[PDB]
């Protein structure tokens, strides 16, 4: 493989996969604080010229962390269809970016191509891709998984009612509930971040959601985002089970720093399906996002793009219901403003969608970065064509307790009823039946908590 | 007329033709959550988006107001800061946050204890108002339940653009057993007055994951009360010495 | 009327409706070069509130520029529907806002509603508007008209081939036209920007355009974008007329600068009328953009999205078959990076649906500007979703001529998969025809201009 | 194989995959410049397409900011002078200040330059530098022999730094000139950054001279028109208008 290429006469040389892979990243404020980056706007364009060209076994055979030191990196390569890598393991970076966009490569060829793959050479077709690629690419590669709700179906787009407390207050977090469904959120999951983690808690938030549900008889299930330990031990002792969510990062190291490994992941795997009150077989719930890698200190001189991929491997392992970046959650040291904001936004969903997992956003932003509420509906809005499975939902996307904000329950009727289209049928049911919505619209009594009393 | 940041306009119900307008007023109350704001279509009302962009003026503002030099001397503090030195410069490196400056370690090791078994340690973070307002409600209660029936006291000082991991130095520069971090969480739509507890047993920079500390947050007055929180830190710090673990190595 | 308002225990106090137009704006470069642009966020916040609480009224008998002064306010003024102001000169701007944005609001309310707005009010709405509204609002206020093609028909969207050369060389110019119907693009029109303002340069790149037109039956229109007084003798002259277009601008003054009198455009209609070979009833195209008033000195301390605003009242009096904004044609020193770009590209589009008019948009940028081709996929996909009646296209949107990046031949391609939109019928079934469409997506052979040969 | 984007192979790249006809694409893709007959991946562009793409934007947007040394300006014996505006930072921004002279500019005009001339030349190097080294020495000098020979009275010329095409109507009036010529570098393109731009009004006045006053002559570079041939017609041009002593749309024909 070429480490080298001339650009205007002009030879860049790149000292390994690893620097190839940095350096061809659009330009953000996370590469910089990494000392991966580019230095010009040349060497970029050089440095996916020589990306572009290398081949997928170039990428697979050299990850970011070693196999013998990094269990995420040995899951990634365990799940390989090797003889799905066989057909494209000469194929170059150019040629699977092309691959993935023509529309003469259907669904079935992509699900069967995709397991060939790793998570660096996912990055590495997200590097060369513009928005409009990781668009149309991401739109041509549905996931569709089941829970109680059908999720990922081309044609529905679906919401997390995000109903967080600062003080885990359940009448502050039925009173989120209820505005949520009154707009048709809630047929992704209906997740409560907590803010104290214990089993007594966690349960009394449970009870909380689960009220709600099992009085309306919602097809849909709660969640409460704690640690993966504090949730199994909760429906252990009988707390009704959904959705069992952890964070997860993309290397060992970052896992232990988030204290998690993967063998609570399978334990947590293991309870729902004796516990949890799902009627499909996909019960997990992970969360992801540029950066946790670095602010770990566990990114091993990668990019947080290419990071970021990583998770996706990681979490195609549990076949989980819902995945989705939280694209900026963090701060501007790792994305800066709405240019690059949106870029991760479509290269998150893309890497997800190319992975094979259930893939949605969290469209964010905070109030230390070079952005406004602007930018988080021209961002769902972008992804809701990429066929983004879901985004999040709170009362004009203040999030009281994380500081943060995110998209309005406003925001997913906008784009439902913008791009025709409709939640999960089993949800859109319920909505229809709750005289909420009709034909995919809300009705005019629609946005009105006050009608589930 | 109407200020958009009053409470009127905080308590404002939007709805057109609701089902029943005395649960909107109900629910609007039991949340500060912007509920209740009804809809144009599938967009929001004119006066909640007002509103919002109201707050969110005032949210961008709480980023880079600093805590003046002259309130931190009208309670006896150490002035130190980090490797950062302007608050430009401390939004975009967390890593010279998480370490202290030259001028810093000569300062620490000079007036402050040695070996002390909790350290109170107070920094800005990244919100001034989670600081000046909730300082004399949670400080000087404290201090007193750490003496009061408790063990060695470490000196309080005040770090300058600090980070969550600028502990683990301070951990083993002075030595503690148990160190307890004071610093301001990122500011909300709504407020920016939410203060974090950060406190790891024995901190080493080699070796202390993230998941080693436990985390006490959104300490304000809409959610933690300052007195309440302070008396369940001193509680919390008496059981890190106990069990000799934080974090997730932690039992109950 | 209220000129202001308590915020934060601060009072923001402000000259005159001028001056409230002006501080409403979002951020962007143009209103601060004026000197007329809010000088914080509170401020900003503060100028819409006052604004939002102003009544039709208000702002009707207060334009930027006074009726005896300058006939573009003659003409705004004297359009409008006397019946239709007076049932809404007292709803203040907030609830006209809602009222454009509510789903009980029909296409034909609005259709009665905006003959009693003038621009000013027009521009009042958009400034109260999110990126959302703009988007929301904007699809559900579709015009449709009809020249030899159909456009603005909901589920359509069209696009303009603009095959511009260095030297207007035939062959150049011929090139690009066969490229751009191989991905479909052309039912807006094959319009050309000439290097030379003269008559027989004008009839030599007509008949290059419809020999195309003529040898392939295409159901389209031609156009040379030159000053509208070299179009109207050339096509008395005995060149083929097709669409007939002027560049326009918000103020008497700022069509002074164009050199364009009221009388040319009535004349250009008449012009129409007798010779020009549409099949519809509607023949002319104006393009706009934010940024023009200001350069000519015009704008008499208006910003330039009220400005922008008058145009769109302007070309509604003379109903042209199409109008779009060139976003991003000039430079940074009106709009400076893609936030602006795009924000302005939604306003736009937005004020042009509100005024009735065919509205389109040319998504490009300059490359002094801090934007770049992903800046371009972004928002011809967001006003797409809005209904943005046509884009331009170019081969990889490089304009080797007028020095900018446009959208390209693929890019009109792409949203039409991506949404399942179509072109205008009548091209839709040319395309079918000549084997490049079917099912509104490129066939195996379509992208290869040698099928024409 | 190895390949540099910018180079001429990579420029004629035909990405056509099983064309009808494969030697028309080629017969194309030599009657333009445009970026014709490089393909598709579905509906989107070929990877290498968009590799050249972006490859020519790092290009374009160095020669925004690069500016003519102000050695090579006194190596053509020009008088240097500048608008309101100090640097190219500023230029961008600020339109208005470069359409004036500095307080020094207005004194330097009237100090060394002739004296209410017939023909005024006047150039700056506006949006593009390299449409003012690449095309100077080709295009000026036959202009300034053409006008003389045989002429009138001739202005001398001088280079206006960081000027917009306005800036003409102040030379105008301060020179008493009854033709302007303003050649000017327009906006960078993507492929090239060469092109020159020529603007001529008769007469200016600041306070009513419209923009529609002037005539444009437009992508005057190596890749458009030559600027030897282009000298030339803006000889006939300056000529035409002292005769019918008008500019832009107020002459005939
Ligand atoms: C952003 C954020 C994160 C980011 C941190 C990245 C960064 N900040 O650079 C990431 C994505 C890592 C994250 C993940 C997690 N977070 Co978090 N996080 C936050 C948040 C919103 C902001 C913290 C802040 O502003 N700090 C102030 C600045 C100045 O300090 P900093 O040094 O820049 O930030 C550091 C710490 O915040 C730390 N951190 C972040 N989250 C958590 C959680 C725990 C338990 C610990 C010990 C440390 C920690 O990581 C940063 C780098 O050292 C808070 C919410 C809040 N209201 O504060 C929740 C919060 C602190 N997180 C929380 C949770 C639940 C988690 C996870 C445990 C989720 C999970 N199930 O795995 C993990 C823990 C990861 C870890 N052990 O570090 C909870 C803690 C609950 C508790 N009882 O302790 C909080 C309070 C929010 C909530 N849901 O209630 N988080
Ligand atoms: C941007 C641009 C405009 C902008 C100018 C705003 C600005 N630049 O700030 C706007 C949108 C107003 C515009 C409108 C028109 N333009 Co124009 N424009 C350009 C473009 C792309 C750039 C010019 C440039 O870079 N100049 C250099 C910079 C440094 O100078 P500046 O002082 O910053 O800008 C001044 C000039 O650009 C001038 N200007 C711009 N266009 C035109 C056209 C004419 C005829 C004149 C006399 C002056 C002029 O206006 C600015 C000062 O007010 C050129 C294309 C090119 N290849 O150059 C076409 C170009 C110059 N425009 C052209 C045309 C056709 C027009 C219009 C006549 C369209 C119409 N049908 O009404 C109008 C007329 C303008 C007028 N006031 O008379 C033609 C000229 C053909 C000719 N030989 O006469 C060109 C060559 C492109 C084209 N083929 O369409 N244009
Ligand atoms: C309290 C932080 C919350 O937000 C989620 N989160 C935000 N950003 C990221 C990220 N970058 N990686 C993983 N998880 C993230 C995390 O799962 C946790 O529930
Ligand atoms: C040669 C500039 C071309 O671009 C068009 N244009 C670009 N920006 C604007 C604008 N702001 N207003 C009106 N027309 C514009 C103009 O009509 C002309 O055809
Ligand atoms: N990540
Ligand atoms: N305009």
């Amino acid at each position: 493989m070429k480490l080298k290429t001339t650009l205007f006469g002009n030879v860049y040389q790149f000292k390994d996969v690893k620097e190839v892979l940095a350096k061809a990243n659009e330009l953000r404020s996370g590469d910089v604080l990494a000392g991966v980056a580019a230095a010009s706007s040349q060497e970029r364009v050089a440095a996916k010229q020589v990306l572009s060209e290398m081949t997928v076994a170039d990428i697979r055979n050299n990850p970011v962390i070693a196999y013998e030191d990094d269990c995420v990196t040995r899951l990634i390569q365990d799940d390989v269809n090797e003889t799905a890598y066989n057909q494209i393991k000469n194929w170059s970076i150019s040629e699977l970016r092309e691959y993935v966009l023509s529309d003469e490569t259907s669904v079935d060829d992509i699900a069967f191509t995709r397991k060939g793959l790793t998570s660096e050479v996912v990055a590495a077709v997200a590097k060369i891709c513009s928005n409009a690629d990781l668009i149309y690419g991401a739109k041509k590669m549905p996931v569709i998984k089941k829970a109680n709700t059908t999720i990922g179906i081309p044609g529905t787009f679906s919401a997390r009612l995000q109903p967080n407390d600062t003080r885990d207050d359940v009448q502050s977090i039925a009173a989120q509930i209820y505005e949520g469904l009154s707009f048709g959120v809630g047929d992704a999951v209906i997740g409560v971040n907590p803010v104290t983690d214990d089993v007594e808690n966690l349960s009394r938030v449970l009870d909380t959601i689960y009220g709600v549900i099992d009085k309306f008889n919602i097809p849909t299930q709660g969640c409460v985002l704690a640690h993966v330990t504090t949730q199994i031990e909760a429906i252990r002792r009988g707390a009704p089970g959904g959705l069992i969510f952890q964070s997860i990062c993309g290397s060992e190291k970052g896992l232990k720093e988030f204290g998690v490994e993967l063998a609570m992941l399978d334990e947590a795997r293991a309870v729902g399906a004796e516990f949890n009150r799902i009627a499909g077989e996909n019960c997990l719930y992970f969360e992801t996002g540029q950066g946790s890698a670095l602010s770990a200190g566990a990114n091993f001189g990668a990019d947080q793009v290419t990071m970021e991929a990583r998770n996706y491997g990681l979490a195609r392992h549990y076949d989980p219901f819902i995945v989705n970046t939280v694209v900026g959650f963090i701060g501007p040291e790792y994305l800066y403003n709405d240019r690059q904001i949106i870029r991760a936004g479509l290269e998150d969903h893309f890497m997800g969608k190319l992975s094979g997992i259930s893939m949605g956003c969290d469209c964010c932003y905070t109030n230390h970065a070079d952005a406004d509420q602007n930018l988080n509906e021209n961002l769902m809005i972008l992804l809701a064509t990429a066929g983004c499975n879901y985004i999040m939902g709170m009362p004009l996307g203040d999030d009281i307790m994380l500081n943060y904000q995110t998209t309005a329950f406003h925001d997913t009727a906008t784009v439902r009823q913008l791009l025709n289209l409709r939640p999960s049928p089993e949800f859109e049911r319920w909505l229809e039946s709750m005289g909420i919505m009709a034909n995919g619209r809300l009705t005019k009594r629609a946005g009105d908590p006050s009608l589930f009393f | 007329a109407l200020d958009l940041g009053s409470a009127e306009a905080k308590a404002w119900i939007g709805v057109e033709n609701p089902h029943r307008a005395d649960v909107l007023t109900e629910l609007r109350r039991s949340t500060v959550a912007r509920v209740c704001t009804g809809r144009a279509g599938p967009r929001p009302r004119t006066q909640a988006l007002l509103r919002f962009l109201a707050d969110h003026s005032r949210s961008k503002d709480t980023v880079l107001k600093e805590v003046p030099e002259e309130w931190v001397k009208a309670q006896g503090l150490l002035e130190v800061r980090s490797e950062i030195s302007d608050k430009n410069l401390y939004l975009t490196r967390p890593d010279m946050g998480r370490r202290l400056c030259a001028e810093a370690v000569e300062a620490l090791k000079a007036q402050c204890v040695a070996n002390p078994d909790v350290q109170v340690v107070i920094s800005d973070g990244l919100s001034t108002d989670a600081i000046t307002v909730n300082y004399e409600e949670i400080l000087p209660p404290l201090m007193a339940g750490l003496k009061q029936a408790g063990l060695k006291v470490g000196t309080p000082f005040f770090v300058r653009y600090g980070r969550v991991k600028i502990e683990d130095q301070i951990g083993e520069i002075l030595g503690a057993k148990v160190v307890i971090l004071l610093v301001g969480e990122r500011p909300g739509l709504g407020q920016s007055e939410s203060l974090s507890c950060y406190a790891v047993y024995s901190p080493r920079m080699a070796t202390t994951v993230e998941a080693d500390r436990t985390c006490i947050s959104n300490i304000h007055q809409g959610g933690t009360p300052p007195v309440e929180a302070a008396a369940v830190i001193v509680d919390l710090a008496k059981r890190m010495l106990e069990q000799k673990a934080s974090g997730i190595n932690m039992t109950r």
